């Protein structure tokens, strides 16, 4: 049951936009809302509006009086001397709650005229006609106007609606909540050479009487929220999908072949999401818009998605096809379960984010294989346990503070830190995988189909929300639908992993009792760490003995420590028979390293990742080597690679080398075995016999049979030896001689890989392989032996580093004339120049990176150069570079770059709270408090980034370096 | 300037064009 927090119900909204002026960056328009009051004596009506100048408001064609105030413009007063962050977080939460449409509130308060009170008490319709104007919007709708001359279509100027969550208040007045569903009528009067893309279906396109402008009329009969309404106006090249004909793809001019190749996969994504769920795609059209200077890499609205043009690749670009493919896939998953089925509160957001991430993981499983699915699930679980042990924990479904261990309030999406938002979505889809583990996948897809079918029977009624609230899901409704389809309720699993905000830590060690033939496990939990919680459920453990692989369920109550499980025979060591594996197959194992008295080959605690856990198991090194070689699970091979770094014995070198030589191993395991072999080789110097590690293996796999030092000409058509070939010198460059310097046998090998590179014969580009070669050249740089702080001059230039510097100069200059893909070699060469500057080789001068960060280099070039400037101002304690970065945060045209500068200055801070630095003035505290209070008031993501930066630099209390 | 000369870094108006765009196809 859904009861509105608003005293009115909104039925229909007309959004008309005229006079989109690109020179002056200005729009004019009106908005006409059709509300039905649910309570009599409505009097004031409270709507949401930011940055719009409200000209006049007429209610039922009668002139009404409005008052506007935004408390989130300046959160705390300018003349308050408070400088602690808890004060700002409480004031910011109160300010966002005072404009919240999820309460009854709002920023624009319109007073109902007196003569309509007899029209409002007996509950009859009210039609509110606001007309407004955006004069020059800061972060409302992004105007990308290039400075080439010509007409606005000839120079490539466009507008798009940017922002996250409820940010539609930034460009027209609305009820900007996900729970106020209404039908829509959208008119946009644009130039005759431009096209206006928006939500709904385009009913017509009429000309103006001078035929210089045309009006696009859109209609949206599926009741969506105001937060799902978008807009993209530009000189877009239109491409109808040749497979599905209601899907149109819009790109920027001169990028039509890239659009043709890139969006050619999307019909398979449509077919997948419509056959695992049994509902068809709910909207009547689908539109993909590719734009410049995007807010996020992929945004999903109702019947529309806005991607950045940096996803567009051609047919000869690999290492970008899977990333763009999965961006399209998660936009479509959010089309199904973020835009059609919406949110009932700010709680129950974990339901939608979990269903979107879970069905996108099912797509990844079918498309890229079960092994890529397991690797992705393991990397998300590691990312979560790292974040939750780092700071507090992520709390899905809080109850309204519920989480007081962290420096922001979780009551609203616009007060969350961006890393918390990312980890929120990540934990939501892993908890949905856990619900699939308890209640099987076919029942899970039946739950999702039951939600979609209720929403689509709801979506066709005309009753103003008598039935339109069946399109809003809640937690209680989701659990009730689960209990309807399965008969089991998941309330212990919901109580543990949703309502409780923690992950578990397992420390395991075993001992084999030879007398009674049992395996005594010893599993203890660390439940006193700040991020942890105590697990009391069951726990699966998989033991591989000589007779095969056996699963055991252990009951781990609070007082439990020793778990005795039984062991089988050892009669497959009496005769040589094959040892049967986890799957149905069996292999020949070399049992010379195994103990004579124990049959068990390896043990895995929680193999299926059925809890949110971090396992620290203490096996013997031969058990880790057997688990690396003969396991049929990629997460166990990865964890054995990760645990073999502590055992540098030559049997582990043989194990990793046998993994590296082995095709029919998953390629991301061999790419990890490269770096593990490099670390082991560095640890057993003065024992290593022959050549450096992986060199003979590289010449055996990727070089000519007649010439060992000449590499084969590039043929990248295998896509697994391409990735292994481009990752093996990067790990090989981490080799170090007893003198702690990279050997001149590996550096010469990398330089010969660079010289003899011929790419005139493959059908794929070479930009990522050459960029990884520059990364391998950067990995070999050891710190220089400066004497008496000698100025870095030609005489003290290392003879090794002169070759590296010549190569990166040649590569960067050739990129200036023949540019690659993603300026990947520019990014790699800027990263390598920063590596050479971090050691004492090149003079520590930020002027090169400051010229590449000037608004104009690839956004990738820009963020690489700004990363180099952030690293410089951390190491050299530069005041003027920090003022340069803070000025670039305040006034840069691209808001993604501002968010990225705040993000990089949070990750690599110039000082922490513990450090005494010269940069801890009262002036810097006043600048950052002014940046939290004012200055970042227009983005909701810059303000949370400024809160994160103030927390990283000065902590939760009063800045110490202050009177 | 005689030894190791670097071409100076020139910013663009649309950096993604020069970047992503393949040049040999």
């Amino acid at each position: 049951g859904f009861e509105s927090p608003r005293p009115y119900k909104l039925t229909h909204q007309v959004v008309c936009i005229n006079n989109i002026n690109f020179q002056r960056k200005s729009v004019v328009g009106f908005v006409e809302l059709t509300i039905f009051p649910t309570v009599a004596n409505l009097n004031r009506i409270k709507l949401n509006s930011k940055q719009c100048r409200i000209y006049r408001v007429r209610i039922n064609d009668l002139e009404a009086a409005f008052i506007y105030n935004d408390p989130t413009l300046e959160v705390c007063h300018s003349e308050s001397k408070q400088r602690n962050l808890n004060y700002f977080s409480n004031a910011y939460a109160a300010a966002v709650s005072a404009v919240d449409p999820d309460a009854g509130n709002g920023e624009l308060c319109i007073k109902v005229p007196s003569e309509l009170w007899k029209h409002v008490d007996e509950l009859k319709v009210l039609k509110i006609h606001i007309n407004f104007s955006l004069d020059q919007p800061k972060g409302g709708l992004h105007f990308v106007v290039p400075s080439v001359e010509g007409s606005m279509a000839e120079r490539g100027a466009h507008v798009f609606s940017c922002g996250y969550q409820n940010s539609t208040r930034f460009w027209f007045p609305c009820v900007d909540s996900y729970s106020e569903l209404c039908t829509w009528k959208l008119e946009f009067t644009v130039d005759a050479a431009m096209v206006a893309v928006s939500n709904g279906d385009l009913v017509e396109t009429v000309y103006t009487h001078d035929m210089r402008k045309k009006t696009f009329h859109y209609m949206l009969t599926i009741p969506t929220a105001a937060s799902n309404i978008s807009l993209a106006i530009g000189p877009f090249e239109i491409l109808v999908d040749p497979y599905m004909h209601e899907v149109t793809h819009f790109c920027l001019p001169q990028l039509l072949p890239l659009l043709k190749h890139t969006t050619s996969y999307l019909h398979e994504v449509f077919e997948f999401y419509e056959e695992i769920l049994t509902c068809r795609y709910p909207y009547s059209c689908f539109k993909t818009v590719f734009i410049d200077e995007a807010y996020v890499e992929v945004a999903a609205y109702a019947s529309m998605s806005i991607f950045s043009t940096n996803l567009l690749h051609s047919a000869m670009i690999i290492d970008e096809t899977p990333l763009t493919r999965r961006c399209l896939a998660q936009s479509l998953a959010q089309q199904f379960f973020g835009c059609f089925i919406s949110r009932m509160s700010w709680s129950d957001e974990w339901v939608l984010k979990g269903i979107s991430g879970y069905i996108y993981g099912l797509w990844m499983k079918k498309t890229f294989g079960v092994n890529e699915y397991r690797h992705w699930i393991k990397e998300e679980l590691d990312k979560i346990v790292a974040y939750e042990l780092k700071t507090g924990g992520v709390l899905l479904h809080p109850i309204f503070n519920p989480a007081s261990h962290l420096h922001f309030s979780i009551k609203h999406p616009h007060t969350l830190s961006w890393e918390y938002y990312s980890m929120f979505q990540c934990k939501a889809h892993l908890v949905m995988r856990l619900i699939e583990n308890r209640i099987s996948m076919e029942f899970m897809l039946q739950v999702f189909n039951k939600l979609l079918s209720l929403a689509s029977t709801a979506s066709s009624q005309k009753f103003q929300s008598h039935m339109w609230s069946q399109m809003l899901v809640s937690t209680s409704g989701f659990l009730k639908s689960i209990s309807n389809v399965s008969g089991k309720d998941i309330q212990p699993l919901i109580k543990q992993w949703v309502d409780q905000s923690g992950v578990v830590k397992f420390y395991g060690s075993f001992a084999f009792n030879r007398k009674r033939n049992v395996l005594e496990l010893e599993i203890k939990q660390d439940y006193t760490s700040p991020g942890t919680q105590k697990y009391v459920g069951p726990l699966k453990v998989t033991v591989q003995e000589l007779d095969g692989s056996f699963n055991h369920t252990l009951q781990i109550e609070e007082n439990s420590l020793k778990h005795d499980i039984p062991c089988h025979s050892k009669s497959r060591r009496n005769k040589k028979k094959k040892i049967p594996l986890m799957n149905g197959e069996e292999v020949d194992m070399d049992l010379s390293a195994m103990d004579a008295d124990s049959p068990l080959l390896w043990i895995r605690i929680d193999p299926d990742m059925s809890v949110l856990r971090k396992v620290e198991f203490e096996q013997a090194d031969f058990m880790w080597q057997y688990q690396l070689r003969y396991e049929r699970d990629v997460v166990a091979q990865q964890e054995s690679i990760l645990a073999l770094e502590k055992f540098p014995t030559p049997a582990s070198r043989l194990a990793l080398t046998d993994i590296l030589e082995q095709e029919q191993c998953f390629y991301r395991v061999r790419m990890s075995a490269c770096f593990c072999l490099a670390k082991i080789a560095n640890s057993m110097v003065s024992t290593w016999t022959g050549p450096p590690a992986m060199k003979s293996l590289f010449t055996r796999m990727f070089c000519c049979k007649s010439c060992p030092n000449i590499v084969k000409t590039n043929n990248f058509m295998s896509f697994q030896s391409y990735f292994l070939q481009k990752t093996m010198p990067v790990a090989m460059a981490l080799l170090r001689d007893v003198h702690n310097l990279c050997p001149k046998e590996v550096l010469t090998f990398i330089l010969d890989l660079i010289k003899y590179n011929d790419n005139r014969k493959n059908k794929f580009s070479d930009n990522y392989y050459r960029a990884e070669m520059i990364d391998a050249l950067a990995n070999s740089v050891t710190p220089a032996v400066s004497v008496n702080n000698e100025v870095r001059t030609l005489d003290n230039l290392n003879p090794d580093v002169r070759l590296i510097l010549e190569e990166i100069t040649r590569f960067l200059n050739m990129e200036k004339l023949l540019p690659s893909y993603r300026h990947t070699i520019t990014v790699s060469c800027l990263r390598a120049i920063r590596v050479l500057q971090k050691n004492g080789h090149v003079p520590s001068d930020p002027a090169l990176f400051k010229s590449y960060a000037e608004y104009g280099h690839f956004v990738d070039i820009r963020i690489a150069a700004l990363e180099a400037v952030v690293d410089y101002t951390k190491v050299d304690r530069s005041y003027e570079e920090l003022q340069w970065l803070l000025n670039m945060i305040q006034n840069d045209p691209v808001p993604y770059v501002r968010h990225k500068i705040l993000n990089m200055l949070t990750k690599n801070p110039p000082f922490t709270k513990n450090m005494e630095s010269p940069l801890c003035n009262e002036a810097l505290v006043d600048q950052l408090w002014k940046l939290m209070n004012s200055g970042t008031s227009h983005d909701w993501r810059l303000r949370c980034g400024a809160v994160d930066l103030y927390f990283t630099l000065f902590g939760l209390s009063r800045p110490s370096c202050l009177p | 300037v005689s030894t190791f000369p670097l071409i100076a870094a020139r910013p663009f108006t649309i950096p993604y064009l020069t970047a992503l765009l393949p040049s040999e196809l």
